[PDB]
């Protein structure tokens, strides 16, 4: 990005894979930080009156 | 010759009739988990950890106090007998302050090594948690009493080796209070020797209190000295 389209179609001339496409300079998605706070989930144990550990 | 069979595990051993089922199962290698039990005293019955299940009934017993009758069979691996240890072992974790980084017998527990080894993963009881005002019971001895489990072996060694009668139980329900009620500094001799009576971390040393945990030292033979006896 931030370039001419005449430069822009030498590199898609000397390598004709469309470099403008995908470039890996990342400028939109890179992950929007301060995420929500998770809860996280509890599995196959704090269910109540049959987690017996005689048995698991 | 004055031998009765038991059956520990199918496994058939001799014993000398009268004496519990516990020095059976110590002597062809088991250890059933105890509390009030101690290899020095009286046999009180109070802390329910050493039950066991009996075959061809349908109620678990006690083997800390059980007089042994005629050829027995003795499973220390069944299954109720694992649910019974865990239901104990979560009602001891109750009413018991976390207190496990502060306390001073982290290397040296009872309540750990046999909640481990024998209790629950999950615990329950939300609310609740009582606490009990401690005592100033001598310069020699720090005694936090939250910590007490009510086992009842301070007051069977003190009433019974020391002879000096300064410990009771006081109280009903939950509270039941061990200790002294006059506010008497308990002094006498052998006043150290309860600091390893008590399995929990409830009656530690005053001068030493704070200033170790039992996995950094090593441990050295060595010998009795200013006293006769060694
Ligand atoms: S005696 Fe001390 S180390 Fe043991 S469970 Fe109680 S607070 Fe924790
Ligand atoms: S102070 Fe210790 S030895 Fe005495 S009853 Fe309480 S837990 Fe047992
Ligand atoms: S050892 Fe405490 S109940 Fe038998």
């Amino acid at each position: 990005a931030s370039a001419t389209r005449l430069i822009q179609g030498l590199r898609n001339w000397a390598s004709g894979r469309d470099l403008q496409a995908k470039l890996q300079l990342r400028y939109q998605e890179i992950s929007k930080r301060t995420q929500p706070p998770p809860k996280l989930p509890v599995g196959p144990s704090h269910r109540l009156s049959n987690n017996y550990y005689c048995a698991r | 010759s004055n031998l009765i069979e038991v059956f520990v595990d199918g496994q058939s051993v001799m014993v000398e009739p009268g004496t519990t089922v516990l020095q059976a199962c110590e002597k062809v290698g088991m250890q059933i988990p105890r509390f009030c039990y101690h290899e020095r005293l009286s046999v009180a019955g109070n802390c329910r950890m050493c039950l066991v299940e009996i075959e061809k009934a349908p109620k678990v017993v006690a083997a800390c106090a059980m007089p042994v009758m005629k050829g027995w069979n003795i499973l220390t691996n069944s299954e109720k007998t694992k649910k019974a240890r865990e239901g104990v072992m979560e009602f001891l974790l109750a009413n018991h302050p976390l207190d496990c980084p502060i306390c001073d017998q982290g290397g040296e527990c009872d309540l750990q090594d046999q909640s481990m080894m024998f209790g629950s993963d999950r615990s329950r009881f939300l609310e609740g948690k009582r606490a009990v005002e401690d005592k100033n019971i001598g310069p020699l001895v720090k005694t936090i009493m939250t910590r007490c489990i009510q086992c009842t072996r301070c007051i069977r060694f003190a009433s019974e080796i020391a002879g000096v009668d300064d410990l009771g139980t006081t109280g009903r329900g939950n509270d039941m209070q061990v200790g002294t009620y006059i506010e008497k500094m308990f002094m006498s001799e052998l006043s150290g020797n309860i600091i390893d009576i008590c399995p929990v971390g409830a009656l530690t040393s005053k001068p030493y209190a704070f200033t170790a945990r039992p996995w950094e030292t090593r441990k050295t033979e060595s010998i009795d000295v200013m006293d006769a006896v060694g």
